RNA sequence: UUUAGAAGGAUUGCCGUCAGGAAAUUAGGUGCGCUUAGCAGUGUACCGCCGGAGGCGG
């Protein structure tokens, strides 16, 4: 493939992200909820699994 | 101890670099005076009436090339690579590499088509809030590089000490007067049609892509195997390319993949210029993998 | 004095004989052979020497005249009786005797040995194909005559192959339960008729067809066969045809 | 030198009438997509010109 192929262009397409001319600072914003941890037990087939863990 | 290169190795980029944007200006009140430039709807760009002066500005950014690795599946390979880089760095800081890049800024080979034609050419380069002596752009050839000159070493002492890790990062900041004449054309770079040439707009006026100019300060190659024959720079890449004229000026056993896999692979001394070479894709980056 | 392979590709034969007193179906291999053998002495009138010694057959596609009920089987279809010799022969209505027809599409690989085997033998062929049958069926197109080397350069389809050693290790008691035993536990057989033996001896009766040559009174002998595909097969010498003879009894045989 | 050699299956036709599928429900927990790049190739060829069709100038 290297004889054949070395010299053959490769267009590709691509996306980009980049501030403006008059910007030089990036603002993030996100939150987060917290909850108890007793409380996160969404199932078990098992009551005395679910008491030894409590 | 190391048998192959791991199933996932990427590296970073070392020189980040801005889109530049377009401006019209007249030369004798070029520091009180800037306007846009757009394209005119084939699809052309033509300076204006009342001005005779291209205007072009864009940023550099310089990150350190240990702190560059995006992955390795491998610690060996990792520690390999770590010992090479700091056995770089006791013979020569990154100093001759990056005196070279400085070069191709002062050249100003980053005016593409744009530099034939011209009468004035100055190149200002700004760190920090200190602007440093400007450059004449018409008394350095494009086969040679300068050595001796002063400023160029003070920048690339910077430039050198940033990729070395003594410093995190380096700011770099460019400014390029070109004065090619009333109601001449400008020649941006061309976008990609997946008929007609469409041209390239940034934030409404005109500009050049990124990798344009990063391919402009990457012609720092005159370690090939047929220098003496061709005596050109080449700009670096892996299996070394140059689509100016037809010929792979690195086919085979001075190629990247062989010169890292009798390196690391089978600890062997190698000449300068091709650990100049290796560190210098280093510094441009891509993805080094094998399957198995 | 030489000694190659001429192939007979996707020829039609309409209306052949498919009954022998125990099997509705192939016709049998004394038919194809004796092909062979026809086209062999038409090829030594012309002054053309050469000597047909095996003979490969190879199937396309095929159509049993009839149609299949509900049920699952076969009604076989015959034509309408004509004026047949005897002492009924100025009737309107003759009688219906036993009788059944296919309709087959086939392909044929032959050895031949001559002093020469170019392709003008090919044109030969292609000129002396035209006046012959097979079986008692009538050929209404070819496709090519050529010459191959190798197994590479055979066609697609099914080969017929013997499968005695089938036959003679199973059940017991007799050959015909042999014969359903094996037929009910391998379901990819059938049942093929491979010559003829004796029943009287040699000598001369009145009413031959011939009334120069030897004489001998004969019944047919059935055997069991199979399909193996053109792309799984190992040599050519293992899918020919040949002719032996022993004293009372007239074969055809897979050496 | 082929279980050889031969063959007209034909004409005609009214499938019909009626009808309740119906009731109940818990889909749920977890998670890094991502390192590289010059839209080039030359970016396309204009007026004529005699001739009458066929051939050079800028």
């Amino acid at each position: 493939k290297l004889e054949k192929e070395i010299m053959d262009p490769n267009p590709q397409k691509s996306q980009s992200c980049t501030l403006s001319t008059e910007c030089d600072t990036l603002r993030i914003d996100f939150g987060i909820k917290v909850l108890p941890v007793k409380e996160s037990m969404y199932s078990c087939s098992d009551y005395n699994y679910r008491t030894a863990i409590y | 101890t190391l048998k192959s290169r791991p199933e996932n190795l990427s590296f970073a980029r070392c020189l980040n670099t801005t889109e530049a944007k377009f401006w019209q200006t007249d030369f004798l009140k070029r520091h009180t005076f800037k306007l846009p430039l757009l394209i005119t709807d084939s699809q052309s760009c033509t300076l204006s009436t009342e001005c005779d002066t291209l205007r072009i500005d864009f940023g550099i950014k310089v990150l350190p090339v240990k702190e560059s690795m995006y992955s390795c599946s491998d610690y060996n390979y990792r520690t390999a690579i770590y010992q090479k880089i700091d056995e770089y760095i006791a013979e020569d800081g990154f100093l001759t590499l990056a005196k070279r890049y400085v070069n191709n800024i002062a050249n100003a080979r980053f005016l593409w088509r744009n530099r034939k034609g011209a009468e004035i050419i100055e190149t200002i380069v700004t760190i920090e809030d200190k602007e440093y002596p400007s450059f004449n752009s018409k008394s350095f050839n494009l086969d040679t590089f300068v050595e001796d000159n002063a400023t160029i070493n003070e920048i690339a002492q910077q430039i050198a000490d940033t990729f070395a890790g003594k410093r995190e990062y380096l700011n770099i900041y460019v400014t390029c007067f070109v004065k090619i004449g009333c109601a001449m054309e400008v020649y941006p770079s061309q976008e990609m049609t997946f008929k007609g040439k469409k041209l390239f707009k940034f934030e409404g006026s005109a500009g050049m892509h990124s990798q344009k100019i990063n391919n402009a300060l990457r012609t720092i190659d005159t370690w090939y195997p047929d220098y003496t024959t061709y005596e050109f720079p080449i700009p670096v890449e892996n299996y070394g390319a140059a689509r100016s004229i037809g010929i792979p000026f690195r086919p085979d056993t001075k190629s990247f993949y062989k010169l890292i896999d009798r390196m690391i692979l089978k600890n062997e001394d190698l000449p300068i210029e091709d650990k100049h070479y290796v560190m210098a894709i280093l510094i441009r980056g891509g993805m080094f993998s094998k399957k198995q | 004095m030489m000694k190659g392979y001429i192939l007979l590709e996707k020829v039609n034969i309409e209306n052949a004989n498919a009954f022998n007193n125990i099997i509705v179906g192939i016709p049998a291999i004394t038919s194809f052979l004796g092909f062979a053998r026809a086209l062999e002495r038409k090829l030594n009138a012309k002054e053309i020497a050469i000597r047909i010694n095996g003979v490969g057959l190879e199937f396309h596609e095929y159509e049993l005249k009839g149609y299949k009920n509900k049920r699952g089987q076969y009604v076989t279809s015959c034509p309408l009786p004509g004026s047949i010799p005897g002492q009924n022969e100025k009737k309107l209505d003759a009688h219906i005797m036993n009788q059944a027809y296919i309709d087959l599409n086939m392909s044929f690989l032959l050895e031949v040995e001559g002093p020469h085997v170019d392709m003008s033998t090919c044109k030969s062929i292609k000129s002396t194909m035209e006046t012959l049958r097979i079986a008692g069926g009538i050929i209404r197109n070819y496709k090519k005559i050529r010459l191959i080397d190798t197994l590479a350069d055979i066609p697609y389809g099914y080969f017929l192959t013997l499968r005695q050693d089938n036959l003679n290790d199973a059940a017991g008691d007799d050959m015909l339960d042999k014969m359903i035993h094996a037929l009910q536990q391998e379901d990819t057989l059938v049942p093929i008729a491979v010559g003829f033996k004796a029943l009287s001896e040699v000598g001369h009766v009145e009413g031959q067809r011939d009334p120069e040559k030897d004489h001998c009174f004969v019944e047919s002998i059935f055997s069991l066969g199979g399909f193996e595909c053109s792309k799984i097969l190992e040599d050519i010498n293992s899918c020919l045809w040949r002719y032996k003879t022993e004293e009372g009894l007239y074969l055809c045989t897979i050496i």
